[PDB]
């Protein structure tokens, strides 16, 4: 029963939180999503209305419900302008769904294809991966719940979270599961009408569940695998050998969850693992682990490295908290006073959530801006305070 | 006449508790508070020269010098193994390569609105309830104020003198709930922060 005093000890903390905000913030907005989301990816289009004191910016959320019918959504967020200010706590239209599309099961992950972002995969509880374009459904939905997937896809046996498209080459989407495996399917040639798509390579690699799965950002022919392994894999399409990757790395102590490639190089990447660390690797010298980011207090399942900065990355996990990362502080000489908060790399924290944090994406189109999704419904849309990251 | 306790002392207990708590899981780092600036010593000037291929050369070079049925799965809570709830050398371990004159501040405590017990801490701008050493006077008042919000604290400057009139707060009371699997909530936002 240290869970129901947890309880009030978690709110009492989030209501500390809450009174600095001001202090750590240029942006907090807090949204009671109806169903909690498994996933968040902010669509990389902008809005930018004629002489408004906001942009339209739009999410790719989905649900998760007890015994209801699920969807695939798709929300707008209303953010402010540089000159502008508005304040609110809603009655106007700031966050709100656009679209609502019939899905069958809860929405493990959705993910939108790079190359044309009205496309949308999604990893389902059930064996499948399903594939459908936003413009082809209705934005109100069918009170039927008959869920018509664009695109079937099979070759899993169980449910994942792993899903990513490769930017490089359109069509090109890869799945991990619990399955042990991580099948390609190949969408672009082959469209044709025929819904039902069988997996054009499976790699049967890893040992234990699939955590993660993403492509290489410059090599349209490598991707990085994750599993409970306690493994990294770096695999290359072109080889005819669907059992060994090119290299597998020992990366963590512990279940590994996650893998995220610097859009800035062509070697860094991380790792987060349920070893409560994230690894950083360089794919020239896989034998040298470069860095161990120490500071969150339980698994780490979702690490995603900032677009707008090379040295930023951040991770969220099951300690409720968001941590933000800059390897350009990496061993820095702090005071006592300073190295008392933490490590030097360690730039910020999340604390505005009371549960375990789901996923998460960093804007686009707004540097710094951050949405993170947890279990108990919030959704925030979130950006720390200037002066933590700029020079006067 | 000490039923100030019936007052006090809880709220102290509930800031001691956290202490220990916050100090294991912050909710923030006291050096990201625009108040708390100071407690950062470090800059941001190495970032526009950080280079992240250039880490490998480094780690290398370090090296060398070296001579109802719910089952709460992993990932979510559908509504042995899977647990089952009914209520109706190695790169493995971790790597860090590349890292390796006094003023005296008087607290009046006051107990239905008048009795005032008057506790000194010369020790500086050192926090009563969480031991954090806020450094300088704007910051400690700050802290007290937004951290300590169970309590009404009011600055009072005096040339003997300076004081702040601690009494307890009367208006205290997206939270954390008793929820099973997934839940159905009223949508509604809220924007906490928005600075021009
Ligand atoms: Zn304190």
């Amino acid at each position: 029963f240290d869970d129901a005093v947890e309880e009030r000890v978690i709110n009492e903390e989030y209501k500390i939180w809450k009174k600095n905000t001001p202090f750590l913030y240029d942006l907090v907005m807090t949204h009671a999503l109806e169903w909690p989301s498994l996933t968040a990816q902010w669509l990389p289009d902008v809005t930018r209305p004629e002489g408004k004191d906001f942009s339209i910016h739009r999410l790719v959320l989905g649900t998760h419900t007890s015994d209801e019918q699920n969807h695939l959504v798709i929300a707008s967020v209303q953010l402010p302008n540089d000159d502008a200010q508005f304040d609110a706590s809603h009655v106007s239209g700031k966050i709100e769904i656009e679209i609502k599309i019939n899905h069958e099961g809860e929405v493990n992950r959705a993910r939108y294809m790079p190359q044309n972002p009205c496309i949308i995969a999604t990893k389902t509880p059930s064996s499948d991966v399903l594939v459908f374009d936003y413009t082809k459904h209705p934005s109100k939905p069918d009170p039927s719940g008959e869920c018509n997937p664009d695109l079937r896809l099979r070759g899993h046996q169980k449910e994942g979270y792993g899903l990513s498209w490769n930017p490089n080459l359109s069509g090109h989407l890869l799945s991990a599961s619990d399955d042990h495996t991580i099948c390609l399917w190949d969408i672009s040639a082959v469209p044709k009408e025929g819904k039902v798509v069988d997996a054009k390579t499976i790699f049967t690699g890893h040992t234990a569940v699939v955590e993660d799965v993403s492509w290489h950002l410059l090599h349209e022919s490598l991707f990085g695998s994750v599993a409970d392994d306690q493994k990294l894999m770096i695999w290359d399409t072109r080889s005819n050998n669907t059992s060994k990757p090119s290299h597998s790395v020992d990366a963590h102590t512990a279940e590994v969850n996650c893998l995220s490639f610097n859009p800035y190089s062509e070697f860094i990447l991380a790792t987060g693992s349920a070893d409560k660390t994230v690894a950083l690797w360089d794919l020239r010298n896989l034998k040298l682990k470069l860095h161990s980011f120490e500071s969150h207090k339980d698994e780490i399942f979702q690490v995603q490295w900032s677009p707008h900065n090379e040295t930023i990355l951040a991770s969220s996990g099951t300690d409720r908290r968001l941590n933000v990362w800059d390897l350009s502080k990496i061993g820095e000489e702090q005071s006592p006073e300073d190295a008392e908060d933490g490590p030097p790399e360690l730039l910020f924290i999340h604390g505005g959530h009371t549960a375990k944090i789901s996923d998460f994406s960093w804007n686009p189109n707004e540097p710094w801006v951050i949405c993170s999704v947890s279990e108990d419904n919030i959704m925030q849309v979130w950006q720390m305070a200037e002066n933590i990251y700029n020079d006067e | 006449h000490e039923l100030f306790l019936q007052a006090f002392e809880k709220p102290t207990q509930i800031y001691r508790f956290l202490r220990t708590r916050n100090l294991i899981a912050p909710i923030f780092l006291h050096r990201t508070l625009t108040y708390m600036s100071h407690r950062n010593s470090r800059t941001n000037i190495k970032r526009k020269t950080f280079k992240v291929d250039d880490m490998l050369s480094k780690v290398e070079k370090m090296k060398g010098e070296q001579e109802v049925k719910v089952c709460h799965k992993k990932r979510k809570d559908v509504s042995s193994h899977m647990v089952k709830s009914y209520s109706l050398k190695s790169t493995a371990p971790i790597a860090k390569p590349l890292a390796t004159q006094k003023l005296r501040i008087f607290y009046q405590f006051l107990y239905n609105n008048n009795t005032r017990q008057q506790t000194e801490a010369r020790d500086d701008l050192h926090c009563p309830w969480c031991t954090l050493n806020c450094r300088k006077l704007y910051s400690l008042l700050k802290h007290l104020k937004l951290c300590h919000s169970r309590f009404i604290f009011n600055y009072v400057y005096h040339p003997k003198g300076a004081r702040i009139d601690v009494s307890i707060n009367e208006c205290y009371d997206g939270f954390a709930f008793s929820r099973n699997g997934p839940v159905k909530r009223t949508p509604i936002t809220h924007i906490l922060v928005c600075r021009p």
